């Protein structure tokens, strides 16, 4: 099924293509354009930009894009993290030229007409309310606001006061400063490399440079508490860990899977999760606990996420934190680290099974590192991680300053200091 | 000269005697309604006051002083591009519908 | 559209009412006008004669026709009242047009103080004209021969319908063919239903359209010509005058007005 | 508790064509 | 069944339903008037002008 | 797109309750959240 | 490839059988991970009113211990290799599967055989799962879509075992004993009704050797299936405390093996789906989606083709505020009628493209392919290749769509479920009249 | 707690048609002939009925 | 007109032609029946007896 072909053009744009010969083709344009590039004056600009695909472009009207992508059964999706924006077109392999022209019009020639932009402010409210129906969305937003001072402190969602105020000039300035060639990677699964090169030649010649150089994320170490009475309390307690793609980051991944990083068995007991066992020793109420890992280009957050009854919130949090401290005290066997490595490696290989997952991995790799590495190298990097590296990471979390975000009835929730 | 006839007709039409521009007098169908809805707010407010003043003038069966009349060479076709774009979108929808 | 179409319906119904009411005095003009305009319905192919004899209730205009015309004349204005109510219902969905042809929502006023008093003064003026007619020239707009009782064995030397039919009468007398004449007479009112489809101007009103005003006043003068001609005998000068007047009537509405509006559009660079 | 909801038996009102639960009701639909 | 066939052929579409109703109205008027008239002239047999006209 | 999405999006609608530890299991977050929108697909969030 | 050569290059599902009648099916790739599972022809439609819920209860107890792996030991083993154990139950099918590394397939296969063959069904665990299942019933009550589809099944298939819910009524949950569950497993977990599927980096010969080493004990070489009458009917649960109303309307659609399914799916793609978080809104080719976006008539709508062996639910589910239900019905039924009488070729082309895209995009990853293999061998006795699905889609036109939507939708009695502030949900006679057109 | 002219169901529609109806501030005498017609109609029904008492 | 024409509208015409001609036959039969138009009715076998 051929081999991944990865090249970097003189404009700095990256193009990577794997022709797997699958009936469907998937093309993603990955850009360093997340909400970490906003400042205090244009918060929510990139959220409206995420919602702004399928608006009129210089080469195709809004009706043309909607109707002409639905005609071929195609899909146009925009997925944002705090650091990246990925624009994906997926369709059958015979219709990829139409979808690629649409994608290139969307990213390189956006028009941001004032009436279409003013008729899109309502979906900021709709989109954010739908996301905030999950109690974790706002807890993670508050955790980033309380862990950072400036850059990663920015929400993926528009501030409520900024809704109805994100202007077309903010969108134009944003695209002109973040959608540049040396910040972009076009990655096609199920396409030929020369085709992607011709696509990258017909467009994507904005500046061939680095655009606006966003600020370094500054650790804050604060606490945000959202009393809202919800039956459950969601609490996140983190410290600064490491930037993505390092030996320390891999140690933090192994530590996440030592502590427990989500369930493997349906309705199970999370037996191999040491955090879960520590909490279930004393907390006989319904609960969930996992280790939380958030790695970024210039920083990272490692800690614990707990969901519990309002009454038992403190007991769950103290139990989890003391289990982490016990790992920091050098109590960590080789079998548990082998099991954690197996979990991590299996999860990594399973994430790239789908075309969406493999495309996302290749795109993030091309943005963060500017190079592609096969899963075998990733797995042996996981293998290289030693026991002392895990013990460390846990020490760094324990000794590190903490940021906390909780939501629910917090009358029994501790503070960062207690 | 075509422009002699054009300026003659602009004087004879006489909406300039009311302070109106040509695009103020257009019959408001659905295309024109969307075109007016897409105007920037300053142009919309100018249009609204111009039209209100002209209605106030015709209510008295009066016209403005000749100094205040819209000069033919100063008539701003402010609504023309918005209307052309609205009509282009309608025409595209219809071409799709066939 | 909806109020204009209701108005066309109202025009036809008012004409039917007035026509049937004019027969009620049973004078010479009543009888012979009913005779001519009912016999116009025989020109309909196949079912025409049966339709006329059924409307008559007999072989000619006679007792059955008079009593049924009284009944229809009594009932029709109430149908007109309902149609005028529907008319106003449709009109209030948009409000009124205005002389500039421009939407005026930024300058609306309450109806009561302003247009109740304006409509009342208009009503007083209408009453003045009507009372001058009633109290000073009661017979100015009528024919002396309707003061003679109807005589089925003696046709009046002239048979002219009421003045407010004469234009259509002139139109119907212009074309020799019976059925084509009737079709032209009906088209001279059904053509009002074509005005929206024939509108090619960028502007709603003719306030800023000098050439369309010229054509409009030609159409008014031509309708006055047709009224005069329909009041005159079918003789040498009046035949050719009425024929050219009818052709002009249709050629303005269907041809000259849209082309002239297109020319005006181009003169305004749109 | 929504799984505790059962439609009541409508056999008393049913047409004879559809009294059996084990039969396709399409096979009588046209006739019905 | 017969009613399944009638529905499938003549009742499913409203235009064909209406055509069946129109043709049936014509044939029903004919047959119903014929039957009702025969009943009325049997009840009143010999009493009507038609029954006795052939003597005059 | 062609496929409907594991979950459609009612705003102003209570989603689901969690009453058991078995249901609560997996609801804790482990990775930073991503936000996804789509022309013809339900919007999603992931943690 | 040109999508015609790419379909022809898709790997072939290899199928074998054990002497006991267990079918073994695998689609191989070069991926370093696999999904392997057991799909069983067992569901709630196989349960009567006294046993209803037993299959869900057995799925609940599946991973809680076998005679070889007591309690958490099994879970530990799965978790100790990075694998993921999952299970599900429907009214007709039950599945237990593992996502593992390709080198873990032997153990995974072993772990599955044990799970289906030697579940402990311990009474203490049965009581703990009784409590869990009651709490999950109350959790499912909170999901308006799940409730409205249970209601739709209950009224459409009233008097039949297809009206039953998967979980059963809470009274059965409280009353089911170990003897009930052992009887359910002994009568439904049989080799002739099971399929061992595997998709991914799995060689068929090796999987077959594993199945012969771990499943050969199973039943060698009987109550199963009665047809389920469909009923035009409505069930309306009014709760004006609910912010949004859910409405599900379905006619009797075809069963699994009926070719009419392919045109009908095409037709559903013409109507499409929508929710208020869509980019396209007013510009969508689906008329209902564009009207719903322009007028804000609903929060979402979806078409569905639920299939059982011999019947199914063909219809639509929508969510809207109290004052728009009527509109949502009017525009939805109208679309149905517009398809029955005036389908039109270009939107049939669009719907065909949508269907091909749905079929190809769905089969992305080892787990969807493993489910496709298992469920396909249960419903068709075969894995239908995507080239065949494409052949069946290519033979659809507007005449075919008009004919099949006429056969299933036009002048048919629907089954209707309403939940919430549904006072404006139209009366059943009005909906039934909306199922035909007088102009036509 | 309410103006009868706006609350009462018959007065509501009379009010909306002839009192509180927004009318253009600049409609001329040519716009009077609607009400005139409505008056003419009424006159014809009145006189006519009194004529019908003897005809 | 321009907004009309095109393959889709000609296909709609073809789709509705059977229904239109069926309603035409319905109107024809109903008009023949209501007015007792013998010009056609004299050819209908049993109805022929009514004249
Ligand atoms: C000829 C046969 C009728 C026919 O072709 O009707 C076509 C058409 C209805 O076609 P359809 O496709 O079945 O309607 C679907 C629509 O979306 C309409 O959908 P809807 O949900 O808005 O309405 C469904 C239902 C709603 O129900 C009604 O409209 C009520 C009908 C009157 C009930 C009694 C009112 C009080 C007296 O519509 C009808 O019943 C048919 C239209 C109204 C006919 C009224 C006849 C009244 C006779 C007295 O009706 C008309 O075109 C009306 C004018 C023609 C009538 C004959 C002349
Ligand atoms: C000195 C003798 C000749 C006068 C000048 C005539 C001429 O060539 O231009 C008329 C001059 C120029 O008309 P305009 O101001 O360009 O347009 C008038 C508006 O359409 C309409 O503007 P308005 O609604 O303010 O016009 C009211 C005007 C006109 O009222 C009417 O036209 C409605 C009454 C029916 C027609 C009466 C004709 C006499 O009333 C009168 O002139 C007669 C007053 C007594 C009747 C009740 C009103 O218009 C008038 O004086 C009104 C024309 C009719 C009366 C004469
Ligand atoms: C004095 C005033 C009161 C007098 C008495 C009043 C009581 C008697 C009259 C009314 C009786 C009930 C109504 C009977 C008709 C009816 O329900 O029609 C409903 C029906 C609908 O009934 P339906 O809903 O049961 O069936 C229609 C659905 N399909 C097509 C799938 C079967 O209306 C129509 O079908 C309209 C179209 C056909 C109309 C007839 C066409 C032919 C007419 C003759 C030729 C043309 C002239
Ligand atoms: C002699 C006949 C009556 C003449 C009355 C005066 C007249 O017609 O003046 C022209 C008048 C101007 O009205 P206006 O709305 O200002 O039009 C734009 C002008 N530049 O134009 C009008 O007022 C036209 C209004 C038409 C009113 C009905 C006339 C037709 C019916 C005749 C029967
Ligand atoms: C007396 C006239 C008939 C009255 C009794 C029938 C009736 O109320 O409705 C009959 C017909 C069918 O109407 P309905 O069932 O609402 O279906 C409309 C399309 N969905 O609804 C109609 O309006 C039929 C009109 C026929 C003309
Ligand atoms: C082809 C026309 C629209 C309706 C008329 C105007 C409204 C009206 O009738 O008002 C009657 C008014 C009612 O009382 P009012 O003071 O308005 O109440 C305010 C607190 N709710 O009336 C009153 O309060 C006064 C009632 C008596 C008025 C007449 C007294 C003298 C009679 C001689
Ligand atoms: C208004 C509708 C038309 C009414 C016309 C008068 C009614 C009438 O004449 O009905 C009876 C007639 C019977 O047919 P008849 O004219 O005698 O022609 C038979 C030739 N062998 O029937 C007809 O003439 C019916 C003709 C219908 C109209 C033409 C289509
Ligand atoms: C029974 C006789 C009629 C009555 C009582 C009547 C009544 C009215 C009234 C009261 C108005 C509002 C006031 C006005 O603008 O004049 C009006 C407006 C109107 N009528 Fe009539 N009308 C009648 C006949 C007609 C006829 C014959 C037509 C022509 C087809 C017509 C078309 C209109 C139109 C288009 C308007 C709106 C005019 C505008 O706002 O610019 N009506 N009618
Ligand atoms: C639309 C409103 C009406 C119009 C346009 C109208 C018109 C006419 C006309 C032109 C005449 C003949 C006048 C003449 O003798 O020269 C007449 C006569 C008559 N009308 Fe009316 N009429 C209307 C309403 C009514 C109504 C509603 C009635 C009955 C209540 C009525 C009763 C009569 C009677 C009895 C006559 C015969 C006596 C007479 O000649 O004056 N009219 N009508």
């Amino acid at each position: 099924p051929q081999d991944l072909e990865f090249t970097r053009l003189p404009n700095g744009l990256v193009i990577a293509s794997l022709e797997n010969y699958a009936p469907a083709s998937r093309i993603g344009l990955f850009i360093k354009a997340g909400s970490r590039y906003e400042d205090s004056n244009n918060l929510g600009t990139s959220h409206l930009l995420r919602l702004a695909s399928s608006l009129t472009t210089k080469g195709a009207s809004s009706f043309k894009i909607t109707r002409g992508i639905e005609a071929v059964g195609g899909k146009l999706s925009v997925t944002s993290t705090r650091e990246s924006m990925a624009y994906t077109v997926e369709c059958l392999r015979d219709d990829i030229e139409i979808l690629m022209e649409f994608l290139l019009n969307v990213t390189a020639a956006p028009e941001f007409r004032r009436w279409e932009v003013a008729a899109l402010q309502s979906q900021l409210r709709i989109d954010k309310a739908v996301a905030f129906q999950n109690p974790q969305a706002q807890v993670l937003e508050n955790l980033h606001a309380a862990a950072y001072r400036n850059a990663l402190a920015n929400s993926l969602y528009c501030p409520d006061y900024r809704i109805g105020k994100v202007t077309p000039d903010q969108l134009h300035y944003y695209v002109q400063n973040h959608f540049t060639s040396a910040r972009m990677a076009l990655i096609g699964l199920g396409v030929s490399h020369p085709v992607l090169k011709q696509v990258a030649e017909r467009f994507l010649n904005m500046r061939g440079g680095l655009g606006l150089s966003g600020a370094k994320a500054k650790y804050r170490g604060g606490e945000i508490r959202d009393q809202n009475g919800d039956s459950l309390v969601h609490a996140a307690l983190v410290a600064e860990s490491a930037a993505t793609g390092s030996a320390e980051a891999n140690a933090f991944s192994v530590l996440q899977h030592v502590l427990g990083a989500g369930p493997h068995v349906k309705r199970g007991s999370n037996a191999t999760s040491s955090l879960y066992q520590a909490v279930a020793k004393g907390v006989h109420q319904p609960f969930d606990v996992s280790a939380f890992n958030a790695s970024y280009s210039d920083s990272g957050l490692f800690g614990i996420y707990t969901i519990s009854q309002a009454a038992s919130a403190g007991d769950v949090i103290k139990s989890a934190y003391d289990q982490v401290k016990t790992i920091a005290q050098g109590n960590l066997s080789n079998t548990d680290v082998q099991a954690a490595k197996n979990k991590l490696k299996a999860g990594y290989l399973m994430s790239v099974e789908s075309s969406e997952g493999f495309l996302d991995e290749v795109g993030s790799q091309a943005l963060v590192a500017g190079s592609y590495v096969q899963p075998s190298t990733v797995l042996q990097q996981i293998d290289s991680v030693a026991d002392a590296d895990v013990i460390n990471a846990a020490k760094k979390f324990v000794s590190g300053r903490k940021s906390m975000a909780a939501s629910g009835n917090l009358g029994h929730t501790p503070f960062v200091d207690e | 000269w075509l422009e002699g006839i054009r300026k003659w007709y602009y004087n004879a039409a006489g909406f300039n005697k009311l302070g109106l521009m040509r695009d103020d007098t257009i019959y408001e169908d659905d295309d024109v309604k969307e075109a007016i809805r897409r105007l920037p707010e300053n142009l919309y407010n100018d249009r609204v006051f111009r039209i209100k003043r002209a209605l106030d003038l015709t209510m008295r069966q009066q016209i403005l002083p000749k100094e205040q009349w819209t000069k033919y060479e100063e008539d701003k076709f402010y609504l023309e591009p918005y209307l052309k774009e609205v009509i282009r979108e309608r025409k595209e929808r219809e071409e799709w519908a066939k | 559209l909806e109020t204009w179409n209701i108005g066309v319906v109202l025009l036809f119904t008012v004409m039917a009412t007035a026509f049937m009411g004019y027969v009620l005095p049973w004078g010479q003009m009543s009888f012979w006008g009913a005779t001519v305009i009912t016999n116009l319905l025989s020109a309909i192919p196949y079912i025409g004669t049966d339709l006329v004899e059924w409307i008559w209730g007999g072989f000619s205009v006679d007792k059955a026709t008079l009593t049924r015309f009284f009944a229809f004349h009594f009932i029709l204005p109430f149908i007109i009242t309902a149609l005028a109510a529907v008319h106003l219902l449709f009109l209030h969905e948009t409000g009124s047009n205005n002389p500039t042809g421009i939407s005026s929502d930024m300058d609306k006023i309450p109806f009561h103080p302003y247009y109740t008093i304006k409509d009342i003064l208009g009503a007083l003026f209408m009453m003045l004209i009507l009372l001058i007619l009633v109290l000073f020239s009661p017979d100015l707009l009528g024919d002396p021969d309707n003061y003679t009782p109807a005589n089925p064995l003696n046709t009046p030397p002239h048979i002219k319908p009421e003045w407010y039919f004469l234009f259509a009468y002139a139109i119907l007398r212009s074309i020799p063919n019976k059925l084509g004449g009737v079709l032209a007479l009906v088209a001279s009112i059904l053509i009002l239903i074509l005005m929206p489809m024939l509108h090619t101007s960028k502007q709603r009103s003719m306030m800023f359209r000098p050439l369309s005003q010229c054509l409009f006043w030609m159409l008014v003068a031509d309708l006055i010509t047709l009224t005069w001609i329909g009041g005159q005998p079918v003789e040498h000068p009046f035949i050719i005058i009425g024929q050219l007047a009818s052709i002009l009537y249709f050629l303005i509405i269907l041809v000259l007005m849209p082309i002239t509006s297109i020319i005006e559009n181009n003169l305004l660079k749109w | 508790s929504h799984t505790d909801i059962r439609v009541p038996d409508f056999s008393d009102y049913r047409r004879a064509e559809v009294l059996d639960s084990t039969k396709s009701s399409k096979e009588s639909s046209d006739a019905r | 069944t017969l009613t399944a066939r009638l529905y499938s052929l003549l009742f499913r579409r409203t235009s064909t339903f209406a055509l069946t109703i129109a043709v049936g109205a014509l044939f029903f008027e004919r047959a119903f008037d014929q039957g009702a008239d025969a009943i009325y002239e049997h009840i009143n047999q010999g009493k009507l002008w038609k029954h006795i006209k052939h003597k005059y | 797109a062609a496929l409907p999405a594991t979950s459609e999006s009612p705003v102003l609608d209570a989603k689901r309750s969690f009453l058991c530890r078995e249901s609560l299991s997996g609801q804790a977050a482990g990775r930073p959240l991503v936000a996804s929108v789509g022309l013809n697909v339900p919007a999603s969030v992931r943690y | 490839a040109t999508y015609a050569q790419a379909l022809q290059s898709v790997p072939e599902t290899q199928v074998s059988q054990l002497d006991n009648g267990l079918r073994v099916a695998s689609e191989q790739s070069s991926q370093p991970t696999c999904t392997v599972g057991v799909w069983i022809d067992a569901g709630s439609r196989y349960e009567n009113e006294k046993n209803n819920g037993a299959g869900y209860f057995v799925e609940h107890l599946a991973f809680k211990g076998t005679k070889n792996r007591p309690g958490s030991a099994l879970e530990k083993e799965v978790e100790s290799m990075g694998a993921h154990l999952n299970a599900y139950s429907t009214r007709e099918h039950t599945a237990y599967y593992i996502k593992a590394l390709s080198k873990d397939l032997p153990k995974a296969v072993e772990l599955l055989a044990d799970i289906v063959q030697n579940c402990s069904l311990e009474d203490s665990q049965i009581e703990k799962e009784r409590d869990v299942i009651l709490q999950e019933l109350q959790e499912n009550d909170s999901s308006m879509r799940d409730v409205v589809f249970d209601y739709l099944h209950a009224t459409a298939f009233q008097g039949t075992p297809l009206a039953q819910s998967v979980e059963g009524p809470s009274e059965n949950v409280r009353k089911l004993s170990r003897a009930d569950l052992t009887e359910y497993v002994s009568q439904h977990y049989k080799a002739p009704r099971m399929v061992l599927a595997a998709a991914g980096g799995v060689e068929h010969r090796q999987l077959l050797d594993l199945a012969q080493k771990h499943f050969s004990s199973l039943s060698g070489t009987v109550p199963a299936f009665t047809p389920c009458r469909f009923t035009g009917s409505e069930i309306r649960h009014r709760d004006d405390a609910l912010p949004l109303a859910h409405v599900a309307i379905a006619v009797e659609g075809p069963g699994w093996a009926n070719p009419d399914n392919v045109p009908l799916q095409v037709a559903n793609a013409i109507i499409g789906h929508y929710d208020s978080t869509y980019g396209g809104g007013t510009h969508m080719s689906s008329t209902l989606a564009s009207v719903a976006a322009t007028r804000k008539l609903c929060q979402s709508f979806q078409t569905f083709n639920i299939c059982y062996a011999e019947t199914g639910l063909l219809g639509a589910h929508f969510v809207c505020d109290n004052m728009s239900i009527d509109d949502m019905m009017f525009f939805l039924q109208g679309q149905w009628m517009r398809l029955c009488t005036s389908a039109t070729e270009s939107e049939v082309v669009r719907g065909k493209n949508i269907l091909r895209n749905a079929l190809v995009s769905h089969l992305d990853g080892t787990t969807p392919v493993c489910e496709d293999i298992g469920r396909s061998l249960l419903t068709y006795g075969r894995r239908i290749p995507l080239a065949e699905w494409e052949s069946r889609i290519a033979e659809v036109d507007a005449s075919v769509v008009r004919e099949v939507c006429s056969k299933y939708f036009y002048d048919q009695c629907p089954a209707v479920a309403g939940l919430g502030p549904i006072e404006q949900l139209p009366d059943y006679n009005r909906i039934r009249s909306g199922m035909f057109w007088l102009r036509f | 707690m309410t103006n009868i002219r706006k609350s009462h169901p018959l007065m509501k529609i009379i009010n909306n048609a002839f009192i509180d109806l927004p009318a253009p501030s600049n409609i001329s005498s040519w716009w009077n002939f609607g009400s005139l017609l409505g008056i003419c109609l009424i006159l014809q029904i009145l006189t006519g009925l009194f004529l019908a008492m003897h005809y | 007109l321009s907004r009309f024409l095109g393959p889709r509208y000609r296909e709609l015409a073809r789709n509705w032609i059977p229904t239109a001609s069926m309603w035409g036959a319905v109107g024809a039969v109903g008009l023949v029946w209501a007015t007792d138009w013998r010009l056609i009715l004299d050819w209908v076998p049993y109805i022929n007896g009514k004249f």
